[PDB]
């Protein structure tokens, strides 16, 4: 869109019609006059607006209101609240921003912050903006979490989030225009290189291209129109519907190829049943021939009967003549059908070796973009989150996404190498236990009224336990961690002197072997200005090359950079680096996804800030002490930078509510 | 609620490929059964239908009779009687026959004959015992 409208869906909401959040805290509103919906709508869609129009510098209520114009500019309780509310939950005055009014000379409240993940310092950043007092505490030496950026020299290359997935109504967008990030395109083109170093002919690459996307469609159809979600008693994973629907599409071949050689069989008897006509008329043609011969000898002159005879066989002969060349005519019809038939068979495989191969790497791709193997994907569910896709040409950044998490941090207070290893919350507060990951012996107590949670799935996940609730976290909290996934995914970073590969290509793959390495160094990227390749690891595989030396990697790297591009022109790289996510004590894996047996709505579980029982027993229910962020909180973002943005944001908003109250409510 | 056209996609086929941990290896493989059986049987046909072919190797060429172009005459003959006569006892009420071999009478000239005559050569009589064969 464009407009106000514009600023609406930029900003993920719906230009026309007022949210479950916005009927929450202007209930008067919503169950008011149309009329006054409209105004209110107006009112948030033009602000923000403003923000956007804008968004190196505060937006103030005063600054607003000064914009607005009649009826809309008339009753300024209702921009207030308005523009209050937009502050509270980050749709506005959010990120990096010339604060107008210098920051309250006394904080209120206290905030421990577990991870400066960019959920963990977007949240921060609110608060503080907000008043309150916020502290950060981070295992790693550095800020940023899964956004990692390696750095040498001038090279530089992202480990971890590289990706923009689009600016229509990314946040990031917002971001973007407060930190210069040397944002740029993806084109998308991907040439394949078989298993030899063979790019795969355009025939073959659409043919098996079509066929993947057209099996996907096949699983979505498996799922919703014949209710295929539960087999056995457990659910049913991507991978075996895939599996199922390929299954069925080779039955259907011999299926093809059975009914048609039984035309065939059907026809060839038919004609076997004529050519025993056609014998027995021969036979019995020779015979009434030698008898009409045998009546000519006779000579004349004859009797009648004897000229009845010659003539009665000469008719009866004549019949049997006619008949068989009918007969004959029939032949040469079947005869014909039958050299058509042998002519048009039906396909005699679903699909190749070669094929199933290049199909592999198309599944290999999903298998990266998710972290996981397919069968670990929820059928109903892992597509779930592609709704709220943004718009636009995805993007990497070329100075590196840490410039980001970096930018963020300015201002913040942020223990850098303190490890957290207890979380303690109760009816009259929290108290958090760290130590210092140089010395394990170090130790730290930091009191507050509440904590907020941005520990990775994985952390979170970790048995034995690397972090510790006092009390325990309920089972409705730990079954949600339980059941949803934790991924994995893994890039090599290979930094060469001069560029050896297409210019003008941003990516190209290679297609493995088997099955089981598809995942296998299947994909490389050429992002970056200077010289460097990234190779992408995935599915099973990534699971399985955290076991293997760089050396080894790096290897097998070449190998495949050799037989694409030729042994005299792939030189050894200057610089050499691998991530390994399931590894790092800190991530425990990679990104979330929809594991099967879960549903989006255990995001939504994670959300769900904790309250303690209460100190002294029948004594009022106690606020919500512990609150949880980060990329597996947000249902409809998950996996992803700004998901976990979002979710910073949120709770940022929620905590606030909760201790500085809601001016905007009333 | 369609599959995407040319993925094939049943409910009873997905309950057939499903149902155990390899009734779908099962499946695909009964259908390589009934398919090379299917493609011996063909065999089987395709040489058996080669032999019959060779057996009617020539045609009928050889026993075919050229052509008599005789104009069909209104006139009785004695001789054409007699002809007719023997003909209906050996091809009772087939007309087109009876014209044949006679060779000079319309299918129509014959049924007139046939009730002219039929009191003086008893063509009840005669058409009876072809009956009896
Ligand atoms: C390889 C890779 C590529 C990715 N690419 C993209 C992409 O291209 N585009 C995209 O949109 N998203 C991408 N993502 C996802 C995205 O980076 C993350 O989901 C996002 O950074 C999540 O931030 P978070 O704040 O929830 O968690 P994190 O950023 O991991 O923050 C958690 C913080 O907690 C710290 N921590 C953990 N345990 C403790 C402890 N006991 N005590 C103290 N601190 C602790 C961690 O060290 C970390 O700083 C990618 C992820 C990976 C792994
Ligand atoms: C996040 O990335 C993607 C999301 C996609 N979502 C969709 N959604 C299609 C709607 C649902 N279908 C089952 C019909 N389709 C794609 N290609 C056809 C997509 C293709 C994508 O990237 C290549
Ligand atoms: C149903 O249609 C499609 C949906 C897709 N959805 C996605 N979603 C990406 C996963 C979202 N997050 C878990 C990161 N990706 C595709 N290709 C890489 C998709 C591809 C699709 O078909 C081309
Ligand atoms: C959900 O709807 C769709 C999402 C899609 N997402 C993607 N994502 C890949 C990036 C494409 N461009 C945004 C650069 N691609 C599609 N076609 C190439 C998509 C096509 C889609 O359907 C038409």
């Amino acid at each position: 869109p464009s407009g106000v409208e514009g600023a609406a869906f930029q900003s993920r909401l719906p230009h026309d019609r007022m949210t479950s959040q916005e009927a929450a805290c202007f209930p008067d509103i919503i169950s008011g006059p149309q009329q006054t919906q409209k105004v209110f709508l107006f009112i948030r869609n033009r602000t923000l607006q403003l923000w956007l129009d804008n968004p190196k510098i505060q937006l103030t209520f005063e600054a607003t209101l000064q914009q607005l114009e009649a009826p809309y500019n008339s009753d300024t309780v209702l921009v207030h609240r308005v523009h209050s509310y937009l502050e509270r939950h980050g749709l506005i005055n959010f990120g990096i921003y010339k604060r107008i009014k210098p920051l309250p000379t006394k904080k209120t409240g206290k905030v421990i912050i577990i991870g400066s993940g960019v959920s963990g310092l977007a949240a921060a950043r609110q608060l503080q903006s907000f008043g309150m007092d916020v502290t950060l505490l981070e295992a790693r030496d550095r800020v940023g979490g899964r956004v990692a950026t390696f750095r040498k020299g001038n090279y530089v290359a992202d480990l971890g989030a590289m990706v923009v997935t689009g600016l229509g109504g990314n946040p990031m967008a917002v971001v973007s225009k407060q930190v210069n990030m040397e944002l740029a395109k993806i084109k998308q083109k991907c040439p394949l290189y078989e298993a030899n170093g063979q790019a795969v002919p355009k025939e073959k690459d659409e043919m098996v291209e079509q066929e993947f996307n057209r099996l996907l469609e096949a699983t979505s159809y498996l799922s919703h129109q014949l209710d295929f979600n539960v087999l056995n008693n457990k659910p049913v994973s991507l991978g075996q519907a895939l599996e199922v629907v390929i299954q069925l599409q080779e039955k259907h071949v011999k299926d093809e190829q059975i009914e048609h050689w039984k035309k065939i069989v059907k026809t060839q008897e038919e004609l076997k049943e004529l050519l025993n006509k056609m014998v027995n008329l021969k036979e019995k043609i020779k015979e009434l021939h030698q008898q009409y011969k045998e009546a000519s000898e006779v000579k004349p002159p004859r009797d009648i009967t004897a000229e009845f005879l010659v003539k009665s066989k000469h008719r009866d002969l004549t019949a049997l003549c006619k008949e068989y060349d009918e007969l004959a005519e029939t032949q040469g019809k079947l005869e014909e059908k039958l050299q058509e038939l042998e002519a048009n068979p039906p396909s005699d495989v679903y699909l190749s070796s070669r094929d199933r191969q290049i199909l592999d790497w198309h599944f290999a791709n999903l298998e990266f973009a998710n972290a996981t193997p397919l069968s670990t994907l929820s059928l109903k569910h892992w597509d779930q989150d592609d709704d709220f896709e943004f718009t636009g040409s995805h993007l990497t950044v070329r100075n590196g996404y840490s410039c980001v998490p970096v930018a963020l941090a300015e201002g913040l207070d942020i223990k850098l190498n303190t490890a957290v290893r207890q979380v303690r919350y109760t009816a009259s507060g929290c108290e958090v236990i760290a130590v210092n990951t140089r010395s394990t012996s170090q130790t730290f107590i930091y009191k507050c009224d509440a904590v907020l949670c941005t520990l990775p799935l994985g952390v979170l996940k970790q048995q034995p336990p690397a972090v510790q609730f006092v009390p325990p976290l309920p089972e409705w909290k730990t079954s949600a961690v339980q059941r949803m996934g934790f991924g994995n995914l893994n890039k090599v970073v290979l930094c060469f002197d001069r560029v050896f590969w297409d210019p003008s290509v941003n990516l190209f793959g290679h297609v493995g072997s088997t099955t089981a390495s598809r995942g296998e160094l299947f994909l490389f990227w050429n992002l970056y200005k200077a010289p460097i390749l990234l190779a992408l690891v995935a599915g099973e595989a990534a699971g399985i090359m955290e076991n293997i030396s760089d050396d080894v990697i790096v290897g097998r790297c070449l190998a495949i950079l050799k037989g694409i591009f030729g042994s005299s022109a792939v030189p050894q790289p200057k610089e050499t680096v691998v991530s390994r996510w399931r590894a790092d004590p800190w991530a425990r894996g990679s990104y979330s996804y929809v594991a099967a047996g879960s549903s989006g709505n255990d995001y939504d579980l994670m959300a769900q800030p904790i309250t303690p029982g209460p100190s002294i027993p029948g004594a009022p229910q106690p606020i919500p002490r512990l609150f949880f962020a980060g990329e597996h909180t947000i249902r409809n973002y998950p996996a992803t930078v700004h998901g976990a943005l979002l979710s910073g944001l949120r709770e940022a908003g929620r905590i606030a509510d909760q201790f500085l109250g809601a001016m905007y409510t009333l | 609620r369609k599959p995407p056209k040319g993925m094939f996609l049943s409910q009873e086929d997905v309950e057939a490929v499903s149902a155990n941990a390899t009734a779908a290896t099962t499946v695909l493989r009964q259908l390589d059964m009934e398919l090379v059986s299917v493609k011996r049987q063909i065999q089987n046909i395709k040489q058996t239908n080669s032999a019959l072919k060779e057996k009617l190797d020539g045609g009928i060429e050889p026993y075919r009779l050229p052509e008599v172009i005789q104009k069909c005459n209104a006139r009785w003959t004695t001789e054409e009687q007699l002809l007719a006569v023997q003909a209906i006892r050996k091809y009772g009420r087939d007309f087109q026959a009876i014209s044949d071999v006679i060779g000079n009478k319309s299918v129509v000239q014959v049924k007139n004959f046939f009730v002219n005559y039929r009191r003086r050569f008893n063509i009840d009589e005669v058409l009876q015992e072809w009956e009896a064969e």
